[PDB]
């Protein structure tokens, strides 16, 4: 069923706080346990804009992968009853909250499938973290594996944004003590996104690191990627140049 | 029932095909699984019954709803692939009850049995525990080791009776020619105290 | 229905230690045990008649007929495979394969497995078009599927067979592998398994492609079993390396073994030549750019004036990046090639990542002090 | 005839004309040895194009893929003398068959524009953001790598 008609995914802040609110509101199972809802929104777009969530009851076990308890009831009721309101709103699938991708997502995703007329991960990392966002968007692919067997469901990563509509902006500012974090502004903005770069920078290398410590030893698999990315910091040997200077600045307030 | 939430495990085996029930085993499990639920709507209109498969990995096919249609459909379809995973079938059961639409009723488990019960008796045991403290009871039908299979179920369904006034039960049902159906023998069409 | 126990019961009687599974056949039969009476058939076809004896296929058309439904869609087929292996002729084997093949309840990909054994049979006549063409169907159908063990490993061990046969190296690379994933014994003799590691250890060597000489190690299929011709292959797969055109050329029996090679001796003595640039590229560019490229011709031992030919190729198709400066007789690699599956690589990378990550938080001190103003 | 020009690899006429003389000219069409367009006798014609176009293409592989090489291996490649080839490599570049410098000294052929500092700036800017577009989707992958079911 539709997973692949998504390039983009965009989030309002709806979502993210939605999340947070379903984990309490279940009876407060958690813990290992997780909880997910349904995702309203629209699909046969290139752009996914999720509008609404609302709560669901789940069970979640994540270091086992026999057992999961899901609520097929939801589901179904859920996309009959939705029709009537808005035609282009359908279950466009289901948040994972967090820590990270596991392959013990598949499993629940199939289901979703089933059920559901679309279906998406959306995983949110936890409680409340971060200036930025915590949400990344995946599509679950089926390759050949040249070694194993042909037809296996794995996750690709697909790139993650926010987007939103002028009335829920506007909501935003009213309950919110300031408005929005970082991502490109004035002149002050610019260049704490560079210092906000060297954070998010230094988080990636360290995944690298720690896999390539424990595939060394404690043998965990080598795939032709990991390495393909780490050869390349070495070969491409960037060289400082010059640039990139004005002087401008002084005449102007003179002239004022 | 009266207030009792009940979910039904189906098994679909290499041995649900067979033909020791006349004509066939499939549809003579397949009475047995439709009067079940009608008997338990007739006694009770606030009792539901719900849906998961024993076999293979776990997919929850129905929570809660008073529906014999769900039950009868997932029947027609066989599994060669899987056969009676139990301890499983008991986990996302005992999680799935807690969910309800017929809210504070008691905590039921039927399950069907019809292939010989791959499961020894280390997870048998282990699993009375995880029952006593969650206090929902199991229910066996057993024509599944009976037929080329000695009876390993009987110790821990004894020993599971009596945790509350609705019971486990051994229901006996012979392996050749008898159907799938003899429920006479103890009941399960709702819930009792006794064996 | 009970049409098939009559001729059983017949037949009981006789064999010396068939006697025995015809009794328990029918006794089953009789319960109405249909899933173990399915599993007494498919014991029987395999030590017992059709080698032993003589009349399993006969047996089996009533058998199938009437038993159909009393036996599953995938077992069907196993009984069926058995006696056609012990069929002298592949021709009448054919004929029954296709038409005994039904599916009842208990659906399943039996359609498939039986299309696998016809497949095997058009080997055994050899001819290449027609076993071409049942490999690339069957294949298809039984990929779509990740249900597939058993069938895949009898249907991909039989692919490989062709692609040695009719002589292609890159066909039988990336069919070996797929058959280690998927492995199984049914009937999988100690034979079948040398001749693929064998042929797998030579296939990298064969080519002008990609590096195979670390991974080649790694896989379990080579690794495992050993004998003298594959004692040969290890010291040969880094002879090329190195540069050595002598190594080979008297560990050249490999070769004559297998008829895989067959015009890729066309491609051994290029193959050399990319492998002595491949060696020297990997170690001295990273650190600093360019390396000189007279050693390269020297190890190669072929001249200068067809050495870069090979190397203008393997720039083309993007195998390793970077120009050949005749100015200066050197050449300038831009890019190297990782070679896949190694484990002294990753140990490589993980020290030179740390330095980065110390490098990273040094600057970001920096770039705060000063604008802490405007920073806020 | 296909398969040698396809692959970009360096060549010369010298080998090219002898080889392929015997195939084409010998060709069975529908069934006869004509089918001229560089064959047969009207094929020949057509045939002395087909020699200019070997060394368009050597000169254009080797602008490409290098970027610098001497000009007196290049020359025997082409088949040309260095007067020769100075003369063709006018036309040429007017045309915009290739870019190529070439100078008397036969020192170098420059494949690249002269070391100006325009080039080396555009290169530094382009090694740097290919590498951060690779370290995040890396990231990714990883991350369902590691933790998986959680059997391990």
């Amino acid at each position: 069923m539709p997973e692949l008609a998504v390039q983009k995914v965009v989030v309002h802040p709806l979502v993210l706080l939605s999340v947070v609110d379903h984990f309490n509101r279940i009876g407060k199972v958690g813990n290992q346990k997780r909880v997910v809802g349904v995702l309203l929104g629209s699909w046969q777009k290139k752009v996914l804009d999720v509008s609404n969530s609302f709560a669901v009851p789940f069970d979640e076990d994540d270091k086992d992968d026999s057992v999961w308890f899901l609520d097929h009831d939801y589901l179904e009721n859920m996309y009959g009853m939705f029709k009537k309101v808005n035609a282009r709103e359908r279950i466009v699938g289901w948040y994972h909250t967090g820590p990270k991708l596991h392959k013990n997502d598949i499993a629940i995703n199939e289901l979703m499938k089933r059920y559901c007329p679309n279906s998406v991960l959306v995983i949110i990392d936890v409680k409340p973290k971060d200036l930025g966002l915590p949400t990344e968007a995946y599509i679950s692919v089926e390759e050949v594996h040249d070694d194993g067997t042909p037809t296996s469901k794995t996750f690709e990563h697909v790139t993650s944004e926010i987007g939103a509509e002028e009335a829920e902006e506007v909501g935003v500012e009213h309950l919110l003590r300031d408005i929005k974090d970082t991502t490109v502004g004035t002149l002050s903005q610019r260049i704490t996104n560079q210092v906000h770069g060297l954070k998010g920078l230094n988080s990636k290398l360290l995944d690298i690191r720690t896999y390539l410590e424990k595939v060394a030893s404690g043998k965990l698999p080598i795939n032709h990627h990991i390495i393909y990315q780490l050869q390349d910091v070495f070969n491409l040997l960037p060289d400082a140049s010059l640039q990139e200077f004005v002087k401008a600045f002084y005449l102007k307030t003179n002239d004022q | 029932m009266v207030l009792e939430s009940t979910m039904v495990c189906v098994d679909n085996s290499e041995y649900m095909r067979n033909g020791d029930f006349l004509p066939t085993r499939l549809q003579a499990q397949q009475d047995a699984v439709n009067i079940v639920c009608h008997s338990k709507t007739r006694s009770n209109p606030e009792n539901n019954v719900g849906l998961i498969t024993l076999a293979n990995d776990c997919e929850v096919l129905t929570t809660l709803t008073p529906d014999t249609g769900r039950i009868l459909s997932k029947l027609h379809t066989v599994q060669p692939k899987g056969k009676i995973t139990f301890c499983t079938g008991i986990r996302v059961a005992h999680l799935a009850l807690k969910h309800r639409q017929g809210k504070n009723h008691k905590m039921r488990i039927i399950a069907f049995v019809g292939s010989p019960v791959e499961d020894n008796e280390k997870d048998l045991v282990k699993l009375a525990k995880r029952l006593k403290k969650e206090k929902v009871n199991v229910d066996i039908i057993n024509f599944g080791e009976e037929e080329v299979n000695t009876e390993k179920l009987t110790a821990f369904v004894n020993t599971l009776n009596g945790k509350d006034g609705t019971g486990s039960h051994l229901v006996t049902v012979p392996p050749g020619p008898s159907l799938a159906d003899a429920l006479i023998s103890s009941p399960i069409l709702a819930g009792e105290g006794g064996a | 229905m009970k049409d098939v126990p009559a001729f059983l019961q017949q037949s009981q009687s006789s064999g010396p230690g068939q006697a025995a599974v015809w009794h328990r056949l029918e006794e089953l039969y009789t319960k109405k045990l249909w899933h173990q009476l399915t599993l007494q058939v498919l014991d029987f076809v395999q030590d017992p008649c059709f080698a032993q004896g003589d009349g399993l296929i006969k047996l089996y058309e009533n058998f199938i007929s009437e038993f159909e439904h009393r036996v599953n869609p995938l077992s069907l087929v196993e009984i069926i495979l058995h006696v056609v292996r012990q069929m002298t002729d592949p021709n009448v084997a054919l004929t029954f394969l296709e038409k005994t093949r039904e599916k009842v309840k208990s659906s399943d990909e039996a359609v498939i497995l039986c299309k696998t054994a016809i497949g095997a049979l058009k080997l055994n006549i050899g001819d290449l078009q027609a076993t071409k063409e049942t490999i690339e169907d069957v294949e298809e159908m039984l990929n779509n599927l990740p249900g597939v063990t058993s069938v895949h490993s009898r249907f991909y061990d039989l692919s490989s067979k062709y692609y040695q046969t009719i002589g292609n190296h890159a066909s039988y690379y990336k069919d070996a592998l797929r058959f280690l994933g998927c492995v199984d014994i049914k009937d999988l003799p100690v034979s079948e398994q040398q001749e693929r590691a064998f042929t797998l250890g030579l296939a990298g060597l064969l080519g002008e492609g990609v590096f195979n000489f670390g991974e080649l190690l790694m896989h379990p299929v080579l690794e495992s079993l050993r004998n003298t011709d594959r004692q040969w292959l290890i010291d040969t797969l880094y002879a090329f390396n190195s540069g050595d055109v002598d190594r080979f050329q008297t560990l050249k029996s490999a070769w004559g073994q297998q008829p895989d090679l067959a015009a890729n001796e066309a491609q051994l003595l290029r193959k050399i030549q990319l492998l002595c640039l491949m060696e020297m590229t990997f170690t001295r560019p990273a650190n600093h750019r360019q390396l000189t490229f007279e050693e390269i011709a020297k190890s190669a031992k072929i001249t200068v004036n067809k050495v870069e030919l090979l190397v203008m190729k393997a720039l083309s198709v993007g195998l390793v990046r970077g120009s050949i400066d005749e100015v200066d007789k050197r050449v300038h690699m831009t890019w190297v090639q990782p070679r896949v599956l190694d484990l002294q690589q990753i140990k490589g990378m993980k020290d030179r990542l740390e330095l980065w990550c110390t490098d990273v938080k040094s600057m970001e001190l920096l770039v705060e002090h000063q604008a802490q103003d405007i920073l806020t | 005839l296909l398969k040698l020009f396809t692959t970009m690899e360096l060549m010369r006429w010298s080998t090219l004309v002898e080889d392929y003389g015997v195939e084409l000219r010998k060709g069975s069409s529908e069934t006869p040895a004509t089918d001229v367009f560089s064959s047969t006798e009207e094929g020949e014609k057509r045939w002395k194009d087909l020699k200019n176009r070997v060394v368009e293409h050597n000169i254009r592989i080797m602008a490409k893929y290098y970027t610098r090489i001497t000009m007196k291996r290049m020359a025997q490649l082409l088949d040309l003398s260095v007067d020769e080839s100075e003369a063709f490599l006018s036309n040429l570049v007017v045309n915009k068959t290739i870019f190529a410098k070439v100078d008397r000294l036969a020192g170098v052929i420059n494949f690249q524009r002269p070391k100006d500092p325009n080039n080396l700036l555009n290169d530094w800017s382009q090694k740097l953001n290919s590498l951060m577009s690779l370290v995040n989707k890396t990231t990714h992958l990883i991350a369902k790598e590691e933790m998986i079911h959680n059997l391990q």
